[PDB]
């Protein structure tokens, strides 16, 4: 009978606030560093929102003097012997306030110029409904954004620095519930604990938000292969292999729970990349995911000349501007070596083309991975030196990313054409 | 920021504007149709003709109608029911096949009388009890 | 039922005149500020009709 107690005592706390609010702002940042690999170390920095709500707001206008602007470019990027940072990962969640905008507008004014894509996740209270497993109803949010609640965000999403934000939806079960049969609590070698039960149901026990997996990719898509390529579609980046599933008997006989927090169709897979969103679809009973789209927050435009359309989609896509970003982490980091140095224009074009010229090609590598090594197509780099200051130079590159998959109609037909010998008429 | 970054030595931006002419989405070939059909009775037909919201037949002419308020109140000869009083056909056309000569019969209050007795009139089982065998 | 009072409290002020004559003065001038450009410094000069 003193289980009774033990399963009532230890079950007040557990369910209570505060104590399993730090279980979820811990166990999804053991997500992150579980995979451990040869040269990605990541780092820490444990803030509220609102002690960034207030910085960013009181230097939207004057970012340079920022807090934490003065904690990723100039202090580890800017500095000399300073070691640069590479995609932020936001463990919030923003809704579509009018403060939480700004949020996203300062953070990403310093993603921009540190250059590292700022990943983080959205709300359920973002499409107005209070259930995330309910946006399965909206239609099309493509219609949904014409709306004029969504005002403030559709300005946001022509800001520049949009480019760099990558919002993900859905959230991953990050801890099964506690059963005897299921998931028991590992007791002690004498103190009988392991039958001791929890307290849930419908939906509302831990979660956490998908931009974990995402980054945990983006450092998976390194590791391995070298750039960004390897975060997108099953047979290449994102599939997320073995996820927290859960499995409860109500009165039938164990009946799964999947694992994600939405069972996202196939063109609701696409119909929030439009939306400048990062869908965490799950394949139905498999107990795994993938991230189909990698598309940031910038708009997608449209255009009528053909070139501008293309230009507009690239940009929005993240995973190139992660690329591209690679880029800037090598210019100002390598470049600062041969400060001093006598060079010239056709020097620096020599130093900076002979590096990148190991990662564009044209052919195409079997599988996908020994493909990915090489991220550009083809690249320029046209530097020229400028009037008046003597030492000082102008570059200007331009780089054309491996264009991935993104879909395909098709319309088949029996023709009774093709073969003429068969229904013609000369017979 | 309008203050702008203090200057590096080096410094990459990375230009992400992009300038050009939106697109157009084509039209539709509209075509307006214009006829006596609600004969005075709708919520857009008893409204003055200034102000006259034209329809679109979106779903179809079976819902476009359903939104108007198409009812009739017309006498008619009587061979239904007790009591004196032409019978009063009353109901609002949904569907357009409410001119039915069946969907009539389920709407008009007095006919389904009779309509409901052919169900449990003519239902007598009449083969299953004469049908005894033993 | 406190949030009845709220929505007559609040509801009191907002449609309320001189309380939103400053917002249609402000909503507008933010309106203006709000593209921020790289050499387009505006400015501002309150002054009655």
């Amino acid at each position: 009978v003193i289980d009774k107690l033990i399963d009532l005592q230890v079950n007040s706390i557990i369910s209570n606030d505060e104590f399993r609010a730090l279980e979820q702002e811990w166990l999804k940042v053991q997500e992150v560093c579980q995979e451990d690999y040869d040269n990605v170390e990541v780092s820490i920095l444990d803030v509220k929102k609102e002690e960034l709500q207030y910085d960013f707001e009181r230097n939207l206008y004057d970012i340079s003097s920022s807090d934490f602007f003065k904690k990723v470019y100039v202090s580890e990027f800017d500095q000399y012997g300073g070691e640069p940072y590479g995609a932020i990962l936001g463990l919030y969640n923003f809704e579509n306030t009018t403060n939480d905008i700004i949020w996203l507008t300062g953070m990403g004014m310093v993603a921009k110029n540190s250059h590292a894509p700022f990943i983080a996740s959205i709300d359920k209270s973002f499409f107005g409904v209070k259930d995330l497993s309910e946006i399965t109803h909206i239609k099309s949010f493509e219609a949904l954004l014409e709306h004029p609640r969504y005002k403030e965000w559709n300005d946001f999403r022509n800001l520049d620095v949009a480019a760099y934000i990558g919002l993900t939806v859905g959230d991953f079960m990050l801890r099964q519930p506690y059963n005897p049969e299921n998931n028991p609590v590992q007791y002690k070698l004498m103190e009988g604990f392991n039958e001791f039960v929890d307290y849930d149901k419908n939906e509302s026990y831990l979660w956490g938000p998908a931009s974990i997996h995402l980054v945990k990719n983006m450092m998976r898509s390194y590791d391995k292969t070298r750039w960004f390529q390897y975060i997108r579609g099953v047979e290449s980046g994102g599939y997320v292999k073995n996820l927290v599933a859960c499995v409860y008997d109500n009165k039938g006989i164990l009946e799964t729970k999947s694992p994600l927090n939405v069972l996202f169709a196939d063109y609701m897979e696409l119909s929030l990349a439009n939306i400048g969103l990062i869908p965490f679809v799950s394949e139905k009973g498999t107990s795994n995911a993938c991230f189909f789209s990698v598309n940031s927050a910038k708009k997608v435009e449209e255009f009528v000349d053909g070139f501008d359309s293309a230009n507009s989609r690239l940009i929005a896509n993240l995973s190139y501007t992660m690329c591209i970003s690679r880029i800037s982490h090598y210019i100002k980091c390598v470049i600062r070596d041969k400060i001093g140095s006598i060079v010239d224009v056709e020097s620096i074009q020599k130093i900076l083309s002979d590096w990148i010229s190991e990662f564009v090609t044209t052919v195409y590598q079997p599988t996908p991975l020994e493909m990915a090594r090489y991220p550009f197509r083809n690249v320029s780099i046209e530097v020229k030196t400028i009037p008046g200051k003597p030492g000082w130079y102008s570059c200007k590159i331009n780089v054309i990313p491996h264009i991935q998959f993104e879909g395909m109609n098709t319309t088949m037909t029996i023709d009774t054409r093709l073969e003429p010998e068969l229904f013609g008429t000369n017979n | 920021a309008k203050n702008k970054i203090p200057n590096s030595r080096l410094m990459i931006n990375y230009e992400t504007n992009v300038d050009g002419v939106l697109k157009k989405k084509e039209l539709p070939y509209r075509v307006l149709v214009v006829g006596d059909l609600s004969k005075g009775r709708s919520v857009d037909a008893k409204k003055e003709f200034a102000d006259r919201e034209v329809r679109r037949v979106n779903n179809g002419v079976d819902r476009v109608l359903e939104e108007m308020n198409i009812s009739f109140d017309f006498e008619a000869p009587n061979f239904v029911s007790k009591d004196p009083s032409n019978l009063k056909v009353n109901y609002r056309i949904e569907s357009v096949k409410d001119f039915r000569p069946d969907a009539v019969a389920k709407k008009v209050p007095e006919i389904r009388a009779l309509l409901e007795m052919k169900e449990i009139l003519a239902s007598f089982a009449k083969d299953i009890e004469n049908n005894r065998n033993l």
